[PDB]
């Protein structure tokens, strides 16, 4: 439920929205929040962000060196579980090509969805305060009491005659 | 020393500090999840206790199996008091029960025979390439996480079932005698003892309470700035709070 | 049998405060402040130039 | 078949408030919620000494691994005097063993185990704040002065032995704490004054009250009696003669139905006779430790009041 | 091991301070 | 009647919270009970160790809780109010009370 | 988090809490009835100790027999002053509590299944290994020790009474599979209502306060007075309030 | 890469001589030879308690295997009061932790190891010998009396809170030790007087001074805070109200930049708020032992002076 | 993969001609008295030890 | 069961009576006239010349 | 083991009480 500015999954810029409803949006669904929380966590190289030297991933250790596939997978699979709301990791297809020296892995992560605790900070309210009456209706009655009775009588006259 | 050496010094602080953050945050994640339970199947799996191994879903109920368990033991203890009498003898008084202790020894091999995916150790182990999957290593970082997070473990032994046991120590020996495997020993002892319906809740206590630290009045004590308002519904609020609440001055 | 009278006690407690400067809500709130000649505003239309 | 195992109970009540009538710690047991905070199955170590003197009887207690709620309730009321009662026995009954106010409380929680501490006083608040201002003329009956001062102290009268037709020989004035003035009247009239478990006891030195208790191997005695002097110093003597000056010591399994001013009969194989009681000490370790009581006896030479 | 002894001596000192200073309006 | 803000409250949501607070140099004990059917907080105020609470009332937004009770020697003379930080239409809830949860329960004291 | 986990944490707390209600309850009732008397037969049996083994029924005098007992030892201790006595002063000695220990075994392949043994209460005759006898023994053993029963030992030479269990050990080593090795230790106990008035003796209970939640104790705890059931409200009413009054 | 290791320094100077101006222990550090006897790399055990009361702060020290020359220099001056300063910290800096005079010194050298002992007093000589003789008439401003008596004490003024326009209601006379007279004026005017590390501190009870110190796991805290009563006895209450009556306890790694009269902020996960300081105890074992400080906190209910 | 990272001036590395055995162990402790009940904070973590033999 | 139920009727009657003008006593009196927007006075001070 | 320490502390307290209270006709 971690709120934050929404990042476009397709381009990487802020998700200002479609041309018909351009604006700014907050990440509300846990899925969207977790997506960008993993994306930033994996995209920032370790130590390259000032104000926090411990954040990021240490790509320099592996890239450019002769490395064992098994060691890399452990670190990749470990960084994911640093988020407190990750249920499990389903599958992991780690493959390496020696000709091009490229490495490419696949996997998915499962996360549940929570409640909103309070709507005070977001948009709307859930209550239905009453509406003041109109004109002399309060002190003298209402005509609808006649209309509903007339309709009931008419429908009952309709019911008895077979159709 | 040299300006270049300052960069080398900085690396020590960062990498050493970053190491504990990964360990510390992971431990903090434990003790926060209460919908997770850990169970260890010391023995009995192939005799009757198979019924309990089927109930675990790899997501919130987890099973720990070992490639081999050499021995396990269970010993409860009691204390007896004694006072002296004028007859040059000793009598006895009430007695007490001293919880209980459990220990076992096992081994995790880098060449497994029975690779059951339901076991939580074999979550990611490769079926056809076991020795490169690093099974012996993969067991240490999961066993250590359980112990250092103070989980209440449940042991499913063939003879009986034990609950509310806390790990106290463990060992890992890569002696040259066997190799390609780790000898593991563990000890446990019995740790014998908000939300929820208002009906079931009873009168609680919190003791003396000072000013809340998340809002104003602490800033005046901490000598900080009050947070400006976001404008919405101006000229309606300001008239009322300023008259009914005032400002800290 | 017992749990039901818990609801009755809670509702009775709610009723009592309905006629006090605090605790009034909804329709009952109008009666309290109606004694002082103030009524809620209905739907309104924005105006401007 | 069972064994013979120890049991106990500890109760904490409302703050004690002194008013214009005798104070009874019994009525303060109930808390605002009703039932009090009872603690039964937790390792407890306590030491409670009792005596017959001006000073109140004080007892110490320690409890391990208390719940946070109970400790919170004592973090509050740290300005106030909570009433506390203690019970002990053997798996079938528990006799009142102490009752008073929580003078002190502190908590230390280093790593593995928290350890709460208490210091309890038997009527400390009344004995140390009850002021008086009284006077009398020549000819006043002394029996009237005694009753006047005790009523000022605001405590129930456990037992008193009036003076008879005694009369004051000189004018008297009393101020300050009432307890101090009464303790001074004790010296000049051969009377013992001491409050205990809320009860005021006024008796006469040398004399003693039936065999209210008998000590023997059947009565859970612990070791043989030994002769021990009742004071840490010796007085010069003419060699009132009736005064004390001798005693003995005995130990027994915990038994709260005993008081310093009572009388006991000692049925052993060496020593036999009747003795007064002068001092008590109750010790206890629930899981580990003794569960016994120690009595300091004093020989008597006066009339059988 | 002197740690164990210092604790008991401290507790005894505490008891004596309590005995001297108790009750009273001042 | 000049008044200055001098204290703020927070609630953990437990249905039977009870704690001690100090206001105007005096000390009081407070009890909060959650009502299911009426979905509102019930507040009881009294002296430390008192047999019964001195004041009991139901909490609501923008209502002076202590208004009819500033005639007792054991009741604060300040102002106790609940007002929201977010949208003005939000009413007091269970978990939405606190300096940043949405509702600001506050006590303010007159200047003397 | 999500409500799905709150419906899971409750299960974790509920099932775990149910375990104490089972184990903790059994010991409570086991101590609430002193009629039952447990006994153990270590060796002894075939040398004429059968005379008393046949006395044991299946309801009060429960008996326990192990599939095999390897060794048992009995020992007593005394102490004396280490300083020269003043001289006869033969009272400078004290007696300690005698200790008893033995080792045994319970096997999945028993040779003798005499039903009088409480281990074999409801063991199948033709399939001993499905009966899970070793689990039956442990369940019995913990209950006896936990409830603090005064056990009686029948041995080769002598008979010992008033012995309590202070420790025992169980293990399943790789060797001797399908069986468990058991060790026990016992020590003496120098132990020293509905009763005949002729045997009664003066007793004491110390100072006592208001007893139990009564019509007066309820007021102290602010509980509301218990309404009176109207079996009769004509006779007592005029007298009850006038003579006893009401707590107020 | 290094570890985090302890360091300390101990200095001994000339005899302290009181004159006709405020005493500063700083200027007595240098010996007749110039540089003082500094002791750095020798196992040392010390205990230093501090408080806000009449009595001076006293600290104990022990040193093993001192050279004969240094011991000889202390065999002499046994009639005199040598000035001593102590420093401690962590391998990069050392904060002043105590300064005073050597009240006592003794040497025991059984076989293998000599063990020197010290007892140090913080301004003991001035507080126990400064006589006074002053008087004032009805109408005198109390603010003048306070300044007159402090100047007599001959110590630097660390901090003082004047009384304003207060005036004496009755004639007053003061004699004897100046410290005793000032400590009596404290009771009748709700002010705290206490000398510490040579500085005179006069403040008002109940009130407190900014967050000069913050305690948290980053700040080397040791264990969770626990509530402990600030006095070993309870007083009768009307239930000045502003007075103390509550407190807490905390422990932290050794840090000499703290004083009893300061103010601290407690940033923990359970307890949060501001507290006064009431007591300090510094412990230290160089080769083996703790290197921590213990603070006794007291709740405040007055104005923010 | 990481042994080759070590230079000869800053990240010095040590290799023994042979290592026979190495062992790693951690310890924890808990209160020996029944808790008041969840009060799962009655446990502490000790420092892990590591030892080995070489030639 | 009826005795437990009967208290509910008695409680309802007391609540109604407590809020009427005739039955207003003590604090309950303060609440009723408080609904009108006025409150009882407190410790008042003298004025001289 | 605290039993051993309590005994020595008790004996020291006894000696101090004797030192304070000794001799005298009263």
């Amino acid at each position: 439920q971690f709120k934050d500015l929404l990042l476009d999954p397709l381009t990487g810029d802020l998700d200002f929205g479609t041309p018909g409803d351009r604006g700014m949006r907050l990440a509300l669904t846990n899925q969207l929040s977790l997506r960008q929380r993993l994306y930033l966590r994996f995209a920032i190289w370790a130590g390259d962000w000032y104000f926090d030297e411990t954040f990021g991933f240490p790509y320099r250790t592996f890239v450019g060196k002769k490395t064992v596939k098994a060691v890399l997978d452990g670190r990749i699979k470990s960084e994911v579980r640093q988020e407190p709301d990750v249920l499990q990791i389903t599958d992991f297809q780690s493959t390496m090509d020696v000709v091009s020296r490229s490495y490419k892995c696949f996997f998915t992560v499962v996360t549940a969805e929570g409640e909103e605790i309070s709507l005070a900070f977001v948009g709307e309210d859930e209550y239905q305060y009453p509406t003041p009456p109109e004109s002399n209706v309060q002190l003298c009655g209402d005509e609808g009491v006649i209309i509903n009775f007339k309709n009931k009588l008419y429908y009952l006259i309709n019911f008895r005659l077979p159709k | 020393i040299s300006p270049a050496q300052q960069a080398q010094a900085d690396k020590r602080a960062r990498d050493a500090a970053a190491a504990k953050r990964k360990q510390d945050t992971e431990v903090s994640n434990a003790k926060s999840r209460e919908d997770i339970q850990y169970t260890m199947f010391v023995s009995g799996l192939r005799r009757g206790r198979l019924n309990e191994f089927e109930r675990k879903n790899r997501t919130d109920d987890l099973a720990i199996l070992f490639d081999s368990v050499t021995t396990h033991t269970y010993t409860k203890d009691y204390n007896k008091s004694s006072y002296a009498v004028e007859s040059k003898a000793k009598a006895s008084d009430h007695v007490t029960t001293q919880d209980g202790k459990f220990t076992f020894s096992g081994t995790v091999t880098d060449s497994p025979y029975l690779i059951d995916p339901r076991n939580m150790i074999d979550r990611d182990t490769d079926k056809e390439n076991p020795m490169l999957a690093r099974r012996p290593a993969k067991a240490i970082e999961i066993l250590e996480l359980i112990a250092d997070s103070h989980q209440l473990v449940t042991l499913v032994t063939e003879d009986n079932i034990l609950s509310n046991y806390v790990i106290t120590s463990f060992q890992v020996d890569r002696s040259s005698e066997a190799g390609s495997s780790i000898n593991v020993q563990v000890t446990l002892e019995e740790f014998r003892f908000r939300t929820s319906d208002p009906k079931k809740a009873k009168n609680a206590n919190t003791g003396t309470k000072q000013t809340a630290e998340d809002g104003a009045v602490d800033d005046s004590a901490k000598q900080k700035r009050q947070t400006p308002y976001i404008g919405k519904n101006a000229e309606t609020k300001e008239r009322w709070e300023n008259a009914a609440i005032g400002t800290t001055d | 049998f017992n749990e039901r009278e818990y609801q009755l006690w809670l509702l009775m407690g709610s009723v009592y405060y309905a006629q006090t400067m605090q605790g009034a809500e909804g329709i009952y709130l109008d009666d309290l402040l109606g004694k002082r000649g103030i009524y809620r505003l209905g739907k309104t239309r924005s105006t401007g130039t | 078949m069972r064994a013979m195992e120890r049991t106990y109970t500890l109760v904490i009540g409302r703050p004690v408030v002194i008013g214009e009538k005798p104070v009874n710690i019994e009525k303060f047991a109930n808390t605002s919620k009703g039932d009090a905070y009872e603690i039964k199955d937790l390792h407890i170590e306590f030491n409670v000494k009792k005596d017959n003197s001006k000073e109140p009887n004080k007892g110490y207690v320690t409890v391990y691994n208390l719940s946070d709620e109970v400790v919170n309730y004592l973090s509050v009321n740290q300005r106030e005097s909570l009433a506390v009662m203690l019970h002990a026995g053997y798996n079938g009954d528990e006799k009142l063993i102490f009752s008073g106010t929580v003078e002190y409380v502190e908590d230390d929680f280093p790593e593995e185990t928290r350890t709460t501490k208490f210091i309890l006083g038997d009527g400390t608040l009344n004995l140390t704040t009850a002021t008086t201002a009284r006077s009398y003329r020549k000819g006043t009956p002394v029996n009237s002065v005694l009753n006047d001062l005790i009523a000022d102290l605001k405590l129930p009268k456990g037992r008193v032995i009036d003076f008879g037709n005694q009369t004051l020989q000189t004018s008297m004035a009393f101020t300050g704490n009432a307890s101090q003035n009464l303790a001074n009247l004790a010296k000049n009239t051969g009377s013992t004054f001491s409050v205990q478990d809320g009860a005021v006891y006024w008796t006469k030195e040398g004399s003693r009250f039936n065999v209210m208790f008998e000590i023997s191997e059947e009565g859970g005695m612990v070791g043989t009696p030994t002769p021990k002097q009742p004071s840490s110093s010796k007085k010069l003597i003419k060699a009132h003669d009736i005064k004390e000056d001798v005693g003995m010591t005995v130990s027994t399994l915990l038994n709260g139905a005993i008081l310093p001013e009572s009388t006991v009969y000692l049925n052993t194989r060496y020593h036999k006779g009747f003795y007064k009681v002068a001092e008590l000490t109750h010790r206890g370790g629930y899981e580990t430790g003794d569960w016994i009581t120690e009595l300091g006896l004093v020989e008597t030479r006066g009339e059988l009041i | 091991l002197r740690n164990m002894v210092r604790a008991v001596v401290d507790e005894n000192n505490q008891f004596n301070f309590n005995m001297l200073i108790q009750g009273g309006p001042n | 009647r000049t008044v200055v803000r001098t204290f703020d409250f927070e609630l953990s949501g437990y249905p039977d919270e009870t704690f001690r607070v100090v206001l105007d140099s005096v000390t009081y004990e407070l009890r909060f009970m959650w009502n299911e059917r009426d979905e509102s907080w019930f507040m009881s105020l009294g002296d430390i160790g008192a047999q019964r609470p001195t004041i009991t009332s139901k909490l609501t937004c923008y209502s002076d809780i202590l208004a009819p009770y500033r005639y007792l020697d054991n009741v604060p003379d300040g102002n106790l109010y609940l007002w929201p930080l977010g949208d003005i239409r939000t009413r007091a809830g269970r978990f939405n009370i606190g300096p940043l949860k949405g509702i600001q329960m506050t006590y303010s004291s007159l200047i003397e």
